[PDB]
């Protein structure tokens, strides 16, 4: 039942990249929303799996902002939330890149 | 050589430089703002002492020739120029005391038997006999005082650059008063920037001359990153276009092109014994091979062919065209000391914006020439390696009268020869920095230009104080022009790579007035202006970026290239060819295009995509992957003429002999909606009274005039026959809100396109595909947007026909031809062939796509809709029985659409006359259904791990049915949808009409989905009670016991002893929610309020069914009748804990615990449902699932996780 | 780096059995602490341990006793604390029988 976290940044990418192309995105003020769905469709949702993205590099186990963290007796949640936080962050990374990608890609 | 020593030290060693410039420039008087702003401070005249911020006076008409270059030109910009050249004019002296090429052979910046010390301190007087010989005994009356030794480092060091004036003066000036002052001091120090230059590269790594290209690319290695993105600056281009080639391309290209001509002429010449990299001329037909013969001259003087790097950077491309020169001069017989002089001035010219980058070219082909002519450095040698210049800054009268040409002074003459010439040349190069050797001369002015270029040489050095300074700024202008006016034989280089989006303003409108085939990219307009630069039987052969091969914004270049230049040989390189860049950001092609026309000309093509860097050098040496059986005449039948070696004969003549597709079905892009978020819906977010979908339960007319929402292909993910039927889009009164919608200025901001064909019958295909290429059947009643592109036609055969071949392998055999990317638009798809109409396809076609569209309407997402599969068969079997019925059925179903998948696509191969070899059949895992578990479940590999995944699946969509059921979205006594329009309208009415009298409907919309049975409208009672009404009593325990077998499987996980109804009720509670948020993607119909993370009161809410006065309910019936069961339980379990000792009273501790967290929970989730329910929110359907989620703040779940903003608390 | 929960209960029953001999505890009612470091002596202390345990048959991801989870960004605390609750709860379901076979252990 495994699942790597790399995987899971790749699958959330690759919704991102879509998620530009969709809306015509085109500075970073309208870019959030976009960063945030494709992390939150690419959580996996099996706690086999879930445990399998923790376990592997590219994520830590202490979160940044309280607030994306929920007050929950419900762990599944917040692992789920750990994972979001981290594909976030990541894709924000990438983000004048894509940007940059998604304009130099029409070129017309 | 250890490049990790210089790539960290050639960074760090351009910022040491640069603010050792700095803080010389302070002293100067120079400086400025945070951001960039010159100042000076005229100067104080002390006697004969000029104080600027402390210097003598003779220094000050040399700082003020200083103040000039400043205003014209930049504080950034000077100070990577001068801190570049300074470190180059070390770097150099660096390199020739290590080869010991200074003729007073002692080390200049470090000492052998010393890491710490300097040579030339401690033989002072011998440094100084061969530099400064009358300035002896004033330097040697200075060491004998023992600590001044960083005042005498420093006048050596510069009586070492004078000298080197004559034989190198590209790189190190004389009367150069404005450098010397920016000479950095503590040069001596254990902190001197010279320390890292010995310690932080290795002598070793100075052997080779390739260093000097290292050196090139790693210093400005740090700028790049930063002029990525935005348009690059006219003088931060060499920053964001700066490589450095791998050897073995620039070998292929210098000898594909330079060795070709000198073989061609002498067949038998030794040459191709060196060149290992020299593909050989493809079995030509003996009648261009007889064409070929009666063109080449029948002797070529190795001093008459003459070579051209536009571009050359480290020179790295020249040195090998210096190689191979090499071995023609001594193939032909020339002294091994004579050969330098001669390749240097006769054959070898080279530019470039870049002034650095041609002070270290000129170096790096210098430092050939010494390795083999030791006086090299004594004769007169003019270089033809400049850098280009601009013209802005000229004082034109004042040199025109300083020369005297004529000798007029023992403007007379502007109706000279000489007048007008100098004029016209000096405007071709107005924005020389910024243009470079894209900017063209006529060869008729090739004799003027160099009779003229001779001359200014001539009076430079027989002219008096005037005439010398004059023509030594004149000559770098003159010089460069007549290069670019010359044709050369070979013109080789790597060009730079700069899309239209990082190009500025001044290069975009010269790259629409000068190269219209090739505006996109620098690389094709180099590309382009080569070919006139090349002699009538002249070679061009660069390494460029892939795209011009393929895409159709070059069909007007790769047709010009066709027409009137020739193919001899190209090696597709691909990506990751060049081993110190990251992304796949990256692919390369090199090639050789003759500038002549040869129609038959059959090329060699070398396919070397595969593999690192190292992977292509082998194979290319090792002729692998070879392609010479077409013809640059065969290209030009593909239609866009993509560069396609790589294809097969069958598939080539299929293009001439068959109608295309786009002539038989009219391939039509969508709309473009101008905002997703605001005009398209999944069509269960909004009414089923408002959208354009005839239900099968409302026979009441469809009043087009209510209608708000129309279905709308919208792409999708990848399916082949039926599927994707989910989005609407917002078309009322014909698109009156989207017609009209402009932006805030008035510009239309909509592009509502082909509206004509709205509402039609038609195929679609999602245009934005990852991986192959599929089409669908698409019903009356759609419109498309620009996602989804549409193909129609009006015969429903050609149609289906044509439906039947855009899912074969067979159209991503050819759509791998057309274009290898991951847009599949309506330029490339037109050209595909089409056969004539077969009768067998038609009918392949149509079982496709039923069965296509059975599976997708099996699922309560798809409007059409009907019933849980489940609900088929015999209602007395076993469930457990009746899932492995359906797991038997869905495997058939596979098979007899993939039998008609490869019966069409083989069809179509006999018909197309192909090769079933290329084209491989459909597999399994390829088949678009959902009832398919190898193509479901792409990520696992196993088999009892598959099985149990589709298991769970199963087991949720049934789950999520019977709660449609409880809150009346679907109903066993009728069939399809039933109630879902906004408002709970109209659900009383259904209740008379005993809509749902087998399984009732819940009462109030709100089902309490809670882990334990407080209510009996609970949702898991209803479960139990659903599944004893369908499957029988007799079966019921049966049944339910195999419902907790498979939710424990992947779904969640066992605890001992847990019975199979706490088993069903805990996925509810806990895992549910999670499944119908992935299961209607994050836009749920079913909403779940929820007191807290204690799980003290949560219920499910039906998203039509919600009008004012729901909060009211839930508050009414629910939030308040579960408080004083709360505290009826809580005082009763507070006479059990007393009365219990041993191991039962902690036993029931932790049960009174967990029961009154939930109390005061309950208790703040109250006052602030009192709070939104005196509100009585009202919802508009229409305004989607993403805005209406967060008018409730924090009474809903997950509500960023839906709406992307947090919850606002009141 | 596989560890199960059914291993860690091992550990933890077995620490209860010692902390009763070592306190001379008999009846419940003075039975709490024993229970409790049992547990948290046999909470694993690696990343890739805990998310075994987890992984493993006898603990689920949804607490019991919210006063229990540290509301915390520390999620191995919580991962941690998740094995604590689990382990104490399985402990005082045996603990009349260890009162029970550590007071019939001396028939003296
Ligand atoms: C050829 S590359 C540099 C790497 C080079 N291939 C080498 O072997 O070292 C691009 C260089 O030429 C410059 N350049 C840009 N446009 C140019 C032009 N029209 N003519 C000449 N050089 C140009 C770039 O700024 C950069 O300095």
């Amino acid at each position: 039942s495994n699942m790597t976290y790399n995987n899971v940044f790749d699958h959330a990418y690759e919704m991102l990249k879509e998620n530009i192309r969709y809306d015509d995105i085109r500075d970073t003020d309208d870019l959030h929303d976009a960063i945030h769905m494709a992390a939150d469709n690419a959580v996996p949702h099996y706690y086999a799996d879930i445990f399998s993205v923790m376990a592997s590099e590219g994520i830590d186990l202490e979160f940044e902002d309280s607030g994306l963290m929920p007050d929950t007796k419900d762990v599944i949640r917040i692992l789920q939330a750990r994972i979001y936080e981290q594909l976030t962050i990541d894709l924000w990374e990438d983000a004048e890149d894509l940007l940059n990608e998604y304009l130099e890609e029409v070129e017309e | 050589m250890n490049t990790n020593n210089i790539k960290k030290y050639a960074p760090q060693a351009r910022n040491q430089f640069r603010d050792a410039v700095i803080q010389k420039l302070t002293t100067l008087g120079i400086s400025a703002d945070k951001k960039g702003n010159l100042q000076i401070a005229d100067a104080e005249l002390v006697g004969e002492t000029m104080r600027y911020g402390d210097y003598p006076k003779s220094t000050l008409t040399r700082r003020d020739r200083l103040v000039k270059r400043a205003r014209e030109q930049g504080f950034d910009v000077l100070v990577e120029h001068c801190a570049y050249t300074w470190f180059n004019r070390l770097c150099a002296i660096r390199y020739m005391e290590i080869h010991g090429y200074l003729d007073h052979g002692f080390h200049m910046l470090s000492h052998p038997d010393n890491p710490t010390g300097f040579e030339v301190l401690d033989h002072v007087p011998e440094v100084a006999e061969a530099l400064l010989p009358e300035k002896k005994a004033q330097l040697v009356e200075m060491k004998l005082s023992g600590n001044q030794d960083e005042a005498i480092y420093r006048e050596l060091l510069l009586a070492q650059c004078h000298a080197l004036h004559r034989a190198m003066p590209f790189l190190f000036e004389a009367v150069d008063d404005e450098a010397e002052l920016l000479l950095p001091d503590n040069l001596t120090r254990t902190d001197s920037i010279l320390r890292g230059l010995v310690d932080g590269i290795p002598e070793e790594d100075w052997q080779e001359v390739e260093v000097i290209g290292w050196l090139y690319q790693f210093y400005i290695s740090e700028k790049k990153d930063a002029v990525i993105g935005k348009v690059v600056k006219s003088e931060d281009i060499p920053a964001a276009t700066q490589l450095f080639t791998p050897n073995w391309i620039v070998q292929y290209l210098v000898q594909n092109s330079v060795g070709r001509q000198w073989l061609q002429t002498y067949p038998d010449s030794p040459l191709k014994g060196k060149m290992d990299y020299y593909i050989e001329p493809a079995e030509q037909t003996p009648e261009v091979q007889a064409q070929l013969a009666a063109i080449t001259p029948a002797s070529i003087e190795p001093e008459s062919i003459k070579v051209l790097d536009p571009a050359c950077g480290s020179g790295h491309i020249l040195i090998e065209v210096y190689n191979v020169l090499k071995n023609i001069y001594e193939e032909r017989g020339y002294r091994a000391r004579d050969i330098p002089q001669l390749i240097l001035e006769n054959n070898i010219f080279g530019l470039d914006i870049d002034d650095r980058a041609a002070q270290l070219s000129g170096f790096a082909l210098l430092m050939m020439a010494r390795q083999d002519d030791r006086r090299i450095f004594t004769r007169d040698v003019r270089l033809n390696i400049v850098s280009l210049q601009e013209s802005l800054h000229l004082d034109i009268a004042k040199l025109w009268q300083q020369l005297n040409f004529h000798q007029q002074n023992q403007l007379a003459h502007t109706d000279s020869a000489e007048y007008q010439l100098l004029m016209r040349t000096l405007k071709r190069f107005v924005n020389a920095k910024t243009l470079g050797s894209l900017i063209q001369v006529p060869q008729e002015e090739e004799a003027e230009l160099k009779a003229f270029l001779e001359a200014l040489y001539r009076m430079e050095q027989e002219g008096d104080f005037q005439q010398k300074a004059a023509a030594k700024a004149f000559i770098p202008y003159i010089q460069q022009a007549w290069i670019l006016a010359q044709r050369y034989d070979a013109v080789v280089a790597n060009p730079p790579y700069m899309g239209g989006k990082g190009m500025n303003s001044e290069l975009k409108e010269f790259a629409k007035n000068n190269f219209p085939d090739s505006k996109a990219d620098l690389f094709a307009m180099f590309m382009q202006n080569a070919f006139s630069l090349l002699k009538e039987n002249g070679f061009n052969a660069q390494v460029n970026m892939q795209s011009w091969m393929f895409l159709s914004s070059y069909e007007a270049l790769r047709n010009w290239l066709l027409d009137n230049k020739t193919f001899i040989t190209m090696a597709h390189l691909g990506a990751r060819a060049f081993g110190q860049i990251s992304g796949e950001v990256v692919q390369t092609t090199a090639w050789v295009i003759k500038n002549q026309h040869s129609e038959r000309y059959q090329p060699v093509f070398f396919r070397l995509i595969d593999g690192r860097e190292e992977v292509k050098k082998s194979d290319l040496l090792l002729r692998k992957n070879i392609f010479d059986k077409f013809t640059q005449h065969d290209f030009k039948n593909i239609p866009g003429m993509p560069i396609a070696y790589w294809i097969d004969l069958p598939s080539l003549l299929s293009f001439r002999h068959h109608k295309k597709l786009g002539e038989k079905i009219a391939l039509k892009a969508g709309m473009s909606t101008g905002d997703n978020i605001k005009f398209q819906r999944y069509w269960y977010e909004v009414s089923i009274k408002k959208t354009l979908i005839t239900n099968k339960e409302s026979n009441t007319k469809i009043d087009i005039h209510n209608i708000k929402w129309f279905p709308c292909s919208s792409g999708g993910e990848y399916r082949k026959w039926y599927g994707n039927n989910e989005i609407v889009v917002n078309w009322e009164n014909n698109g009156y809100e989207i017609r009209n919608f402009k932006f805030e200025n008035g510009k239309t901001r909509s592009a509502v396109r082909n509206d004509e064909y709205y509402f039609r019958e038609g195929i679609t295909w999602s245009k934005i595909s990852q991986g192959n290429f599929c089409v669908r059947y698409r019903p009356k009643g759609f419109v498309f947007d620009d996602t989804g592109r549409c193909g129609f036609s009006n015969n429903k055969n050609e149609l289906l026909y044509a439906a039947g071949l855009m899912c074969t392998p067979v159209v991503n055999h050819y759509l791998s031809i057309l274009a290898p990317t991951l847009s599949f638009t309506s330029g490339e798809l037109a050209s595909v062939p089409y056969p004539e109409i077969e009768d067998e396809i038609i009918e392949l076609v149509t079982n496709a796509i039923e069965i296509a569209k059975n599976d997708w309407d099996s699922q309560e997402q798809s409007w059409d809709y009907v019933c849980s599969p489940l609900l088929e068969h015999n209602s007395t079997q076993l469930l457990r029985n009746i899932y492995k019925q359906k797991i038997n059925t869905n495997i058939k179903l596979v098979e007899t659409l993939l039998l008609i998948e490869n019966t069409i696509n083989n069809i179509f191969i006999d018909k197309l006359q192909l090769d079933k070899t290329i084209i491989k059949a459909v597999l399994q895992s390829e088949i678009t259904l959902l009832c398919n578990p190898n193509y479901r479940y792409k990520n696992i590999q196993d088999h009892t791990d598959l099985t149990n995944k589709y298991y769970t699946d199963i087991t949720i969509d049934i789950l999520s049915y019977i709660i449609g059921c409880m809150m009346g979205r679907y109903s066993l006594d009728r069939e399809g949808l039933v109630y879902a329009h906004e408002g709970n309208k109209g659900f009383a009415e259904l209740v008379a009409e005993d809509a749902y009298k087998t399984f009732p409907a819940d009462n109030d919309g709100i089902l309490p989905l809670m882990d334990d049975e407080w209510f009996d409208d609970d949702v898991t009672s209803r479960v139990k009670e659903f599944v004893r009404t369908v499957w029988g009593e007799e079966h019921l325990q049966e049944n339910l016991e195999f419902i907790a077998e498979s939710l424990c499987l992947y779904a969640i996980k066992p605890k001992k002893g847990e019975s199979a109804l706490d088993t069903i009720r805990r996925y509810l509670s806990t895992q549910f929610w999670k499944d119908h948020m992935k299961m209607y993607k994050k836009r749920p119909i079913y909403w779940l309020f929820s007191s807290g993370k204690e799980k003290a009161f949560e219920c499910l809410v039906y998203l039509h069914r919600y009008n004012d006065a729901t909060l009211a309910r839930m508050r009414t019936e629910y939030v308040v009748p579960l408080l004083a069961r709360y505290q009826a339980n809580i005082d009763r379990l507070n006479e059990q804990v007393d009365g219990a000792s041993g191991g039962e009273a902690t036993r029931l501790k932790r049960e009174r615990d967990s029961l009154s967290k939930k109390f005061n929970e309950l208790r703040s989730f109250d006052d602030r449902l009192r709070h939104y329910a005196d509100m009585r929110i009202s919802i508009d359907l229409d305004d989607g699932v993403k805005v209406n989620y967060g008018k409730f703040g924090d009474l809903l779940a997950d509500v960023k996780a839906i709406t992307g903003n947090a919850p606002e608390i009141i």
